[PDB]
């Protein structure tokens, strides 16, 4: 049931992207996409649209002490830049 | 004894948060005063009963000093 609801809720046509690269023609891929992927989906079930709410970079620490290991792993991270800004560059 | 050869510890996870985001005084009038009341009730049965013995000794000492000072014959 839950896998059914997940499949119906997310694997939907306006959020999926058929990408191809290599020795092929955009004519031919448009043709084959029209022959196969047409009539896939496009309408949500009960108007249950998922949406990205923004998230909160809290800033904190967790240490998992386990001395029966030969090496120690450390990660330290700071704020997110996102995607759009040239701060990414 | 420097820092790093102390002991061998597995199975432990410590979580903690930034000092900025949690507030300065979390419920300092709704936890701390019942907390110090529990602290006081856990200690005065083992601290207080000698000092009232000292206070009785002090009153008795000053009182008997003045009574041995005062004389009262009659002739």
């Amino acid at each position: 049931a839950d896998l059914t609801e997940y499949l119906s809720r997310h694997y939907k046509a306006p959020r999926m992207v058929l990408a191809a690269a290599g020795g092929l023609e955009h004519r031919q891929l448009l043709d084959l996409a029209q022959k196969h992927f047409s009539g896939l989906s496009g309408t949500y079930d009960e108007d249950a649209v998922p949406t990205l709410t923004p998230c909160r970079f809290t800033g904190s620490e967790i240490r998992h002490r386990e001395d029966g290991l030969p090496l120690a792993h450390v990660a330290i991270a700071v704020e997110g830049p996102g995607w759009a800004n040239p701060d990414n560059v | 004894r420097q820092f790093g050869h102390l002991t061998r510890v597995r199975h432990v996870i410590t979580y903690s948060l930034s000092p900025f985001e949690q507030r300065a005084f979390p419920h300092y009038f709704s936890k701390g005063i019942p907390n110090v009341l529990r602290r006081t009730r856990a200690c005065i049965l083992r601290v207080a009963p000698p000092f009232v013995v000292f206070y009785l000794v002090y009153t008795w000492g000053t009182q008997e000093f003045e009574k041995s000072k005062r004389k009262n014959p009659a002739a």
